[PDB]
């Protein structure tokens, strides 16, 4: 049960951003640092999940086909909304059954020069929104990058950067199961592009962190 | 001569008439040529058209199977689609339960068994079309040919329908160990342009496809820019 933490999303002018670690982990063990959690599925979309990397391998890969297939045929590429749509009903029906998807999954995609991001949660539960979120990233981040869009007009897409990574710092703060290792996808100009993993910078210097005021005996 | 009603039945020389006839169907269809290349291989086809008001595109007699594969129906077309169906399930098969692309000698096997076995029961008849099987996967370059008996056999070069004893001949003067997928698109439309019958058939256009390294080893109609 290899499953995988936070992701965190978030739309800026001309199009939006999905982030997460390459960490999937067994209960509390780290047990691959090095694992690409980011799917494109089609021409345009690119989906990911926090939960059962099983599970998120399985409708993925179901879900991929149908869209090649479909594009092959002569029904010509599935969009972002179309792919979510029917994520959503898989989702649903699975639930259905008892036998669910146990995932949380943030799709994003870009087409028209228009930018898709949504989540769908295990028991078929769907939002589209400027930002969202799953794992941790919906308790710790959406407080940011809710904050961030407050400002009239929107977000550039380097002030959309700037408070991802801030984001990122603070999960790999406060979240146990997670690593300082992330990658960001960004979809805009109709096609989605999955950058080289990276680092935020932390801190952990303060006064207050120092061996002498943090002992519980003086 | 109640011999050849039913295709469950052999007659007295052995022969399966049910089987001859659905081959006449392909025979007297419309006129295919394919060759197997160093860098690929490419189909033609000539659809006789039926009607000047038919959008183009109109009875596409090339079809692809998956990425890397394609088929050509000569002979009647919906029998041929049926045919195109199946393929495309084998192919797809291969990629969830195998995790490769089919081989083309294993897909040109499957849609031959899949042929076959109208060959034998009361209740059906046989497929009245030829199936070109084109592929460029793990394999390298393949063309085989299924028929309506479900024999299937590998090739370098091949010719179905009515043009096909002339259209032989052309594909004979040809070299097979040097003939890219550039060449033979400007070799094979000049045979199909040959062997066409004027009185006969007045309207028609040429379809062609191919699966070479240019196109990165993906089945797709040629350009239309390249006749």
């Amino acid at each position: 049960m290899a499953s995988g933490g936070s992701v965190i999303g978030v739309k800026y002018n001309g199009g939006v951003l999905l982030a997460c670690d390459t960490l999937l982990s067994y209960g509390s063990l780290a047990k691959w640092p090095n694992i690409p959690r980011m799917k494109l599925v089609g021409a345009y979309t690119v989906m990911c999940a926090t939960g059962d990397y099983a599970d998120f391998q399985e409708m993925t890969t179901m879900i991929e086909n149908h869209v090649n297939r479909q594009q092959m045929y002569g029904g010509g590429a599935l969009t972002p909304n179309e792919v979510f749509c029917y994520l959503q009903r898989h989702v649903y029906h699975k639930r259905s059954q008892f036998e669910p998807c146990l995932c949380r999954f943030v799709v994003a995609g870009c087409h028209g020069g228009e930018p898709f991001l949504g989540g769908v949660d295990d028991v078929g539960t769907r939002w589209t929104d400027d930002c969202v979120a799953a794992g941790y990233g919906a308790y710790v981040a959406l407080p940011l990058l809710r904050q961030a869009l407050e400002k009239p007009g929107g977000l550039t897409r380097e002030e959309a950067i700037r408070v991802i990574k801030d984001c990122l710092r603070v999960l790999f703060y406060r979240e146990c199961r997670a690593i300082n290792k992330f990658q960001i996808a960004d979809a805009t100009s109709d096609m989605v592009s999955i950058g080289e993993p990276f680092e935020v910078e932390t801190n952990w210097e303060y006064d207050g962190f120092c061996f002498e005021k943090t002992a519980i005996i003086r | 001569t109640e011999h050849d009603q039913s295709t469950d039945i052999f007659s007295a020389d052995g022969r399966v008439f049910q089987v001859e006839y659905a081959c006449k169907a392909v025979d007297n269809g419309s006129t295919a040529v394919a060759a197997c290349c160093t860098d690929g291989v490419v189909v033609a086809v000539e659809k006789i058209l039926t009607s000047r008001m038919l959008e183009e595109g109109s009875n596409d007699r090339i079809h692809a199977v998956d990425r890397q594969a394609g088929v050509c129906i000569c002979g009647m077309l919906p029998d041929g689609r049926a045919v195109v169906s199946r393929a495309r399930a084998e192919a797809e098969n291969s990629r969830d339960v195998f995790a490769t692309p089919i081989p083309g000698s294993v897909l040109a096997s499957r849609i031959g068994e899949f042929m076959h076995v109208y060959t034998t029961h009361y209740a059906y008849r046989p497929f009245g079309c030829s199936v070109i099987i084109a592929s460029y996967a793990d394999d390298g370059p393949q063309l085989f040919v299924s028929d309506p008996s479900g024999t299937v056999a590998g090739y370098y070069g091949i010719a179905l329908g009515k043009g096909k004893t002339v259209a032989k001949t052309e594909l004979e003067k040809l070299n097979f160990k040097s003939i890219t997928c550039d060449e033979a698109v400007v070799k094979l439309t000049k045979i199909l342009h040959d062997v066409h019958d004027k009185s006969k058939d007045k309207l028609y256009e040429l379809e062609v496809a191919w699966v070479c390294n240019k196109s990165n080893c993906v089945f797709q109609h040629v350009p239309n820019d390249m006749i």
